[PDB]
C-alpha cells in the first residue's frame, strides 16, 4: 500500500541532486588539475560518482508505474545494475580514501607526507577504480528475467543459474549479497570513525589553548567533524542493516506479518540512503568557501 | 628521430627527475623571513638560532623539521620592487625592540623608533602579498624595557596610555596595540613571544608556531575551513 | 495474502 | 647659494621643456593614419616547457633562435631546446632569488643574479662536461635587476640601488659606472649595435647611455609611476617603456620626446614586460591581468590578445630571427607563441 | 685534465673470459655515456658496446651481442667490460671513448689509451682510397661513401672524422660533418651532401700524418670505415 | 657633498641642452620607412604557410 509516494520522492530527490551535482561539477571541471590545493580532483571524482549514481534513475522512473514490466531489453538491465552497483559502493570508498587522506594529511604532517607525493597523484584514484571494478566482476553479466507464474507480465532480474550443485545456488547469492554489503559498511565505518577521532584528538591537543577569538574557529570545526561523520552513518547504514537482516531472515522464522513491513519499508530504505549522496554536496562543497 | 635525438631525449628525462627529486627535497623545508629596524636584536636572534650580502640565509634543524631562515635587513632598497619573490613564506618573524620607546635615532624631531617599527608592521600585516602569511612577532630586550620603565614611564612616548608603570601592564599594551594593528583578523594571527638572552625558549616557540601555522595551512587546503 | 517474490530483489533493489 | 643653482637649473629644464615642445611639429598618429591596419593576430601556443616548480622571474632568447634559459625561484636556470621540448642543461644556483638572467651572443656563458647582489657567469661549453662558475661578480649594494651581455667580456648589469655597471669578466671589476637615476633601476635594453642602452628607474625616468663614453646624452620623462620594462626598437632609432600606469610610451631618440602612448579603459594593471615583433609592426606588452596584448606601434591598435597564462607573465621575449614569442608565467610554464 | 686509462689484460687461453676496466679522472663521469671502441692489429676499429648515462640503453653489436656485458658505477668513476667467451677474432686493444648527447654537443671527445687483449642492414662506408702521397705542404682531399643518406630530416648529416697518429690514440677533427671540432685548427675543413662527404686539409705538416676514419651516427651499429695512410713521402 | 650634486645636476642638464633635435615628422617618416621596407619577412605578422615555421 502506499505505493504512490515513493515515485514522486525519488524524481524529487533526482532533481535536487542532479542540480546541486551539476553546480559542482562545472566548477570543478572548469579549473585546472594543478592548480587545485590538494583533493580537488578527488572531489570531482566524488562529483562525477554521484552523478553516475543519480544518470540510471531516469530509465528506472517509470517502472513502478509500469509495474515490474521491462520491454526495453535485459542488457540495459545488465548495464544499468552494475553501474549502480560501482557508483554506489565507489563513493563510499572515494568518501573512504578523502578522509583517509586528510586523516595523514593533517594528523602528523611532520612525520607523514613522504608518501603524499605519490598518493596523491593518481594512484589512489587508480587503485580506487580498479577495486571498484574487481568488485564489479563477479556481477558484471549476472542478469536474467524471471518467468515466475503463467503470466506474461516479466521482469529482467539477475542470474539465479549459478550452475553448480543445489545448495551451491543458496551460498552463491548469500555470499555475494554479504560480501558486497559488508566491504563498504565496515571498511568505511572503521576509515571514518578512526580518522575523524584522531582528527578530533589532534586539534584538542593542537590547540592548547581555548582563545575567544579562536573558540568560533574551535567550535565550528568540531561541528564539522561530527556532522560529517553523523550524516554519512545515520543515511546510508538502514539500508544495509535492513538488507542483511532480511537476508539472515531466510535462516529464521520470521512469519510473514513482519517480513510484510520489512519489504515494505525497503524501496523506502533504498532513499532514505539515498538521501546522504542527494545532500552531500552541502556537507563538503557548500561548506567550503572558495566555491561559493 | 636519430640516436641523437633519443639520447637527447634521455637526458632531458633524467635532468626532469633531478629536478622532481630536487623540488621534492626542497618543499618539506619552511621558509622564514626577518624584518626589523636593524638594532632590534636580529642579528642576535640570529646568532641565538644557531646556538655586501644584500639576502643572508641561515640553516637550522630542531624536531627533525628544516628551517629555511632569511634575513632582509641588509637591502637598503625600496622594499615594493622585492617584497614579492617572499610570497610562499611560512611565516615572517618581526623583531621589534621594545626598550628603545625613546632615544630616537634618525632625527630627533622626527617620531620614535617604536613608532617607525609600528608603520614598518603595519605595512607588512596589511600588504596585500601577505595576505594569508603569519608574523611571529618578537620583544627583544625584555630586563632593558623593565630597568628603563622605572626611571621614564610609559607615557613619554604616547599620549594615550592610561595604565599603571608596572612591567605587566606596559607588556600588556605595547602588545596589544602590535596586535590591534592587524586588519584581516581571520586569515592571520599574530604570536607575540618575549625573548631575552634566554636559551632552548626562542626555538622552542618558533617550532611550535611553525607546526601551528603549517597544521592551519593543512587544514585551508584539506577543505576543512 | 502471500507476498509475491517480485520485491526481494526486483521491485527496487541492486543487491 | 643653493637657491640661485636650483633656480638656474629650473630655467635650464624649462629652457628644454620649450625646445622639446617647438621640435613637435605633428602628431604620430595623423602621419601614420591612411596605412592599412595589422589586423586580427591570430596567436596559438604552439608548444608548451614544463619542469620548473617556482615563478620564472626571466627569460632570455638565444642569437641562435632555438635555445631558452629560464630563471625561477626555485634554485634552478634551466635551458630549454625551444624546438623540441628538451632540457640542454640544469644549472644549480647558489642563491634561490633570481630576478634576471641573460645569454650570451656566442652562447657559451650564462649570467643569472638577484637579491644575492652578485651576479654569477657561468660557463657553458665547459672541457669537463659540467656548468662552472666563470665570475662572480660583486660590488653592487643592491639587487640586480638585469643583467645584459654586450660580448662574452663585457657585461651590464642594472643595479638595485641607482646605478649601472659595464663590467668585464676577465677581471672582477667595473670599467665604467653610470649615475643619475634618483630612483632603483629594474629595466635595461641595449641597442642593435652595443654602443648605447636605455635603463628605466622607479621614478619615471628614461636614460639613455653612451657605452664608450659613460655619459646621460639625453633624458625622457613622459610617464607618471614606475618604468618595469624597456625594448628598444629594430633599429636604434626609437624605445618604448612599459609602467605600473597601465601605458606603454613609444619615445624618440632623435626628436627628444614621445611619440604615442599605448593605453586603454580596461587595462588598470601593469606593464610586467614589453617586446618589439621583427620589422617593428607589433609591440608586445606583458600584463599584470595574466595577459599579453598584441599592441600595433605604428597606430594605438590592439591587434590581438595573447591569453593562456594563469598568473602574471612577468617575462616576454621575441627570437631574434623572429619566429617565436616566448611568454613566461608566475606558474611553472613557459609557452612558445607563434 | 680528462684522463682515462683502462687497465686489465694479458693472454687469456682460447675460450676463456676476462674483465676490463677503466677509471675516469673528474670530469663529471656520471653525466657521460661511454662507449667501447676495439682496433685489430693492423684492421681497422670496430664498435663493441655503448652505455648511456644513467645505464638506461646497453646496446651491444652484432657480433659480441650475447658474450660481452657492459656496465657502470657511479661512485669510484669506473667503467666495466666483462668477456664471458673470447674468440680468435676477439684480439685488438680496447679504446674507451667518452660521449656526451644534447643539441649543441660533440660526441667523441675523449679516446683511452688501449689495452691489449691477445687471445692467441648496417650502413657501410667505403673509403675506397687506402693511400694517397702528401708532400710537406699542399691541399690535400680525403672522400668517403655511405650506402644510405645520413641528411635526417632534423637537418643535420651524422659522419664523424677521426685520426689516428702512429702511436697514439685517435682524436676528434670535425664533430659532424662541416662542423669543425675543438682544440684541432682552422687547417681541417669538411662538406657534403647527399650520400658522398669528403674532407679538405689546407697546410700540411707532422700533425696530419696518419690514418683517417669516418663513422656514422644514425644507427647504433656504429660503423667505421677502412681508413686512409699518409706517408709523406 | 649637496652643493657638489647640485653643481652636477648643473652641467648634466646644461649637457642635455646641447642636443641636435630633428623634427617629429621627420624621425616618425624614417620610423614608417624603416618599417614597412622590413616588413615582408616578419613571421608574426604574415604566417608562415608550411616549411620556414619549426614550431
Amino acid at each position: 500500500s502506499s505505493g504512490a509516494l515513493i515515485p514522486a520522492i525519488y524524481m524529487l530527490v533526482f532533481l535536487l541532486g542532479t542540480t546541486g551535482n551539476g553546480l559542482v561539477l562545472w566548477t570543478v571541471f572548469r579549473s585546472s588539475r594543478e592548480k587545485r590545493r590538494s583533493a580537488d580532483i578527488f572531489i570531482a571524482s566524488l562529483a562525477v560518482a554521484d552523478l553516475t549514481f543519480v544518470v540510471t534513475l531516469p530509465l528506472w522512473a517509470t517502472y513502478t508505474y509500469r509495474d515490474y514490466d521491462w520491454p526495453f531489453g535485459t542488457f540495459a538491465c545488465k548495464l544499468s545494475s552494475y553501474l549502480i552497483f560501482v557508483n554506489m559502493y565507489a563513493s563510499v570508498f572515494c568518501l573512504t580514501g578523502l578522509s583517509f587522506d586528510r586523516y595523514l594529511a593533517i594528523v602528523r604532517p611532520v612525520a607523514n607526507a613522504r608518501l603524499r607525493l605519490r598518493v596523491s597523484g593518481a594512484v589512489a584514484t587508480a587503485v580506487l577504480w580498479v577495486l571498484a571494478a574487481l568488485l564489479a566482476m563477479p556481477v558484471m553479466v549476472l542478469r536474467t528475467t524471471g518467468d515466475l507464474e503463467n503470466t506474461t507480465k516479466v521482469q529482467c532480474y539477475m542470474d539465479y543459474s549459478m550452475v553448480a550443485t543445489v545448495s551451491s545456488e543458496w551460498a552463491w547469492e548469500v555470499g555475494l549479497g554479504v560480501s558486497s554489503t559488508t566491504v563498504g559498511f565496515v571498511v568505511p565505518f572503521t576509515i571514518m570513525l578512526t580518522c575523524y577521532f584522531f582528527i578530533a584528538q589532534t586539534i584538542a591537543g593542537h590547540f592548547r589553548k581555548e582563545r575567544i577569538e579562536g573558540l568560533r574557529k574551535r567550535r565550528r570545526l568540531l561541528s564539522i567533524i561530527v556532522v560529517l561523520v553523523v550524516t554519512f552513518a545515520l543515511c546510508w547504514m538502514p539500508y544495509h542493516l535492513v538488507k542483511t537482516l532480511y537476508m539472515l531472515g531466510s535462516l529464521l522464522h520470521w512469519p510473514c506479518d513482519f517480513d510484510l513491513f520489512l519489504m515494505n519499508i525497503f524501496p523506502y530504505c533504498t532513499c532514505i540512503s539515498y538521501v546522504n549522496s542527494c545532500l552531500n554536496p552541502f556537507l563538503y562543497a557548500f561548506f567550503d568557501p572558495r566555491f561559493r | 628521430l636519430s640516436a641523437e635525438d633519443k639520447a637527447a631525449v634521455e637526458r632531458s628525462k633524467m635532468i626532469d627527475r633531478n629536478l622532481r627529486e630536487d623540488g621534492e627535497k626542497a618543499a618539506r623545508e619552511v621558509k622564514l623571513l626577518l624584518l626589523g629596524a636593524g638594532e632590534s636584536g636580529k642579528s642576535t636572534i640570529v646568532k641565538q638560532m644557531k646556538i655586501t650580502t644584500g639576502i643572508v640565509e641561515t640553516h637550522f634543524t630542531f624536531k627533525d623539521l628544516h628551517f629555511k631562515m632569511f634575513d632582509v635587513g641588509g637591502q637598503r632598497s625600496e622594499r615594493k620592487k622585492w617584497i614579492h619573490c617572499f610570497e610562499g613564506v611560512t611565516a615572517i618573524i618581526f623583531c621589534v625592540a621594545l626598550s628603545d620607546y625613546d632615544l630616537v635615532l634618525a632625527e630627533d624631531e622626527e617620531m620614535n623608533r617604536m613608532h617607525e617599527s609600528m608603520k614598518l608592521f603595519d605595512s607588512i600585516c596589511n600588504n596585500k602579498w601577505f595576505t594569508d602569511t603569519s608574523i611571529i612577532l618578537f620583544l627583544n630586550k625584555k630586563d632593558l624595557f623593565e630597568e628603563k620603565i622605572k626611571k621614564s614611564p610609559l607615557t613619554i612616548c604616547y599620549p594615550e596610555y592610561a595604565g599603571s608603570n608596572t612591567y605587566e601592564e606596559a607588556a600588556a599594551y605595547i602588545q596589544c596595540q602590535f596586535e590591534d594593528l592587524n586588519k584581516r583578523k581571520d586569515t592571520k594571527e599574530i604570536y607575540t613571544h618575549f625573548t631575552c638572552a634566554t636559551d632552548t625558549k626562542n626555538v622552542q616557540f618558533v617550532f611550535d608556531a611553525v607546526t601551528d601555522v603549517i597544521i592551519k595551512n593543512n587544514l585551508k587546503d584539506c577543505g576543512l575551513f | 495474502l502471500q507476498r509475491r517474490c517480485m520485491p526481494l530483489h526486483s521491485r527496487v533493489p541492486f543487491p | 647659494e643653493l637657491d640661485q643653482l636650483r633656480q638656474e637649473a629650473e630655467q635650464l629644464k624649462n629652457q628644454i621643456r620649450d625646445a622639446r615642445k617647438a621640435c613637435a611639429d605633428a602628431t604620430l598618429s595623423q602621419i601614420t593614419n591612411n596605412i592599412d591596419p595589422v589586423g586580427r593576430i591570430q596567436m596559438r601556443t604552439r608548444r608548451t616547457l614544463r619542469g620548473h616548480l617556482a615563478k620564472i622571474y626571466a627569460m632570455h632568447w638565444g642569437t641562435d633562435s632555438r635555445l631558452l634559459v629560464s630563471a625561477s625561484q626555485d634554485g634552478k636556470l634551466i635551458i630549454w631546446d625551444s624546438y623540441t621540448t628538451n632540457k640542454v642543461h640544469a644549472i644549480p644556483l647558489r642563491s634561490s632569488w633570481v630576478m634576471t638572467c641573460a645569454y650570451a651572443p656566442s652562447g657559451n656563458y650564462v649570467a643569472c643574479g638577484g637579491l644575492d647582489n652578485i651576479c654569477s657567469i657561468y660557463n657553458l661549453k665547459t672541457r669537463e662536461g659540467n656548468v662552472r662558475v666563470s665570475r662572480e661578480l660583486a660590488g653592487h649594494t643592491g639587487y640586480l635587476s638585469c643583467c645584459r651581455f654586450l660580448d662574452d667580456n663585457q657585461i651590464v648589469t642594472s643595479s638595485g640601488d641607482t646605478t649601472c655597471a659595464l663590467w668585464d669578466i676577465e677581471t672582477g671589476q667595473q670599467t665604467t659606472t653610470f649615475t643619475g637615476h634618483t630612483g632603483d633601476v629594474m629595466s635595461l635594453s641595449l641597442a642593435p649595435d652595443t654602443r648605447l642602452f636605455v635603463s628605466g628607474a622607479c621614478d619615471a625616468s628614461a636614460k639613455l647611455w653612451d657605452v664608450r663614453e659613460g655619459m646621460c646624452r639625453q633624458t625622457f620623462t613622459g610617464h607618471e609611476s614606475d618604468i618595469n620594462a624597456i625594448c628598444f626598437f629594430p633599429n636604434g632609432n626609437a624605445f618604448a617603456t612599459g609602467s605600473d600606469d597601465a601605458t606603454c610610451r613609444l619615445f624618440d631618440l632623435r626628436a627628444d620626446q614621445e611619440l604615442m602612448t599605448y593605453s586603454h579603459d580596461n587595462i588598470i594593471c601593469g606593464i610586467t614586460s614589453v617586446s618589439f615583433s621583427k620589422s617593428g609592426r607589433l609591440l608586445l606588452a606583458g600584463y599584470d591581468d595574466f595577459n599579453c596584448n598584441v599592441w600595433d606601434a605604428l597606430k594605438a591598435d590592439r591587434a590581438g590578445v595573447l591569453a593562456g597564462h594563469d598568473n602574471r607573465v612577468s617575462c616576454l621575449g621575441v627570437t631574434d630571427d623572429g619566429m617565436a614569442v616566448a611568454t613566461g608565467s608566475w606558474d611553472s610554464f613557459l609557452k612558445i607563441w607563434n | 685534465d680528462v684522463q682515462l686509462v683502462e687497465s686489465g689484460g694479458g693472454l687469456v687461453q682460447p675460450g676463456g673470459s676476462r674483465k676490463l676496466s677503466c677509471s675516469a679522472s673528474g670530469f663529471a663521469f656520471s653525466s657521460f655515456g661511454m662507449h667501447w671502441v676495439r682496433q685489430a692489429p693492423e684492421k681497422g676499429l670496430e664498435w663493441v658496446a655503448y652505455i648511456s648515462s644513467g645505464s638506461g640503453t646497453i646496446y651491444y653489436a652484432d657480433t659480441v651481442k650475447g658474450r660481452f656485458t657492459i656496465s657502470r658505477d657511479d661512485p669510484k668513476n669506473t667503467l666495466f667490460l666483462q668477456m664471458t667467451s673470447l674468440r680468435s677474432e676477439d684480439t685488438a686493444m680496447y679504446y674507451c671513448v667518452r660521449s656526451i648527447y644534447y643539441y649543441g654537443s660533440s660526441p667523441f671527445d675523449f679516446w683511452g689509451q688501449g689495452t691489449t687483449l691477445t687471445v692467441s642492414s648496417d650502413i657501410v662506408m667505403t673509403q675506397a682510397t687506402s693511400s694517397v702521397p702528401v708532400t710537406p705542404g699542399e691541399s690535400v682531399s680525403i672522400s668517403c661513401r655511405s650506402s644510405k643518406s645520413l641528411l635526417h630530416s632534423n637537418g643535420n648529416t651524422y659522419l664523424y672524422w677521426f685520426l689516428q697518429r702512429p702511436g697514439q690514440s685517435p682524436q676528434l677533427l670535425i664533430y659532424r660533418m662541416s662542423n669543425l671540432a675543438s682544440g684541432v685548427p682552422d687547417r681541417f675543413s669538411g662538406s657534403g651532401s647527399g650520400t658522398a662527404f669528403t674532407l679538405t686539409i689546407s697546410r700540411l705538416e707532422a700533425e696530419d700524418v696518419g690514418v683517417y676514419y669516418c663513422m656514422q651516427h644514425l644507427e647504433y651499429p656504429l660503423t667505421f670505415g677502412a681508413g686512409t695512410k699518409l706517408e709523406l713521402k | 657633498a649637496s652643493i657638489a650634486q647640485a653643481r652636477k645636476l648643473v652641467e648634466q642638464l646644461k649637457m642635455e641642452a646641447n642636443i641636435d633635435r630633428i623634427k617629429v615628422s621627420k624621425a616618425a617618416a624614417d620610423l614608417m620607412a624603416y618599417c614597412e621596407a622590413h616588413a615582408k619577412e616578419d613571421p608574426l605578422l604574415t604566417p608562415v604557410p608550411a616549411s620556414e615555421n619549426p614550431f
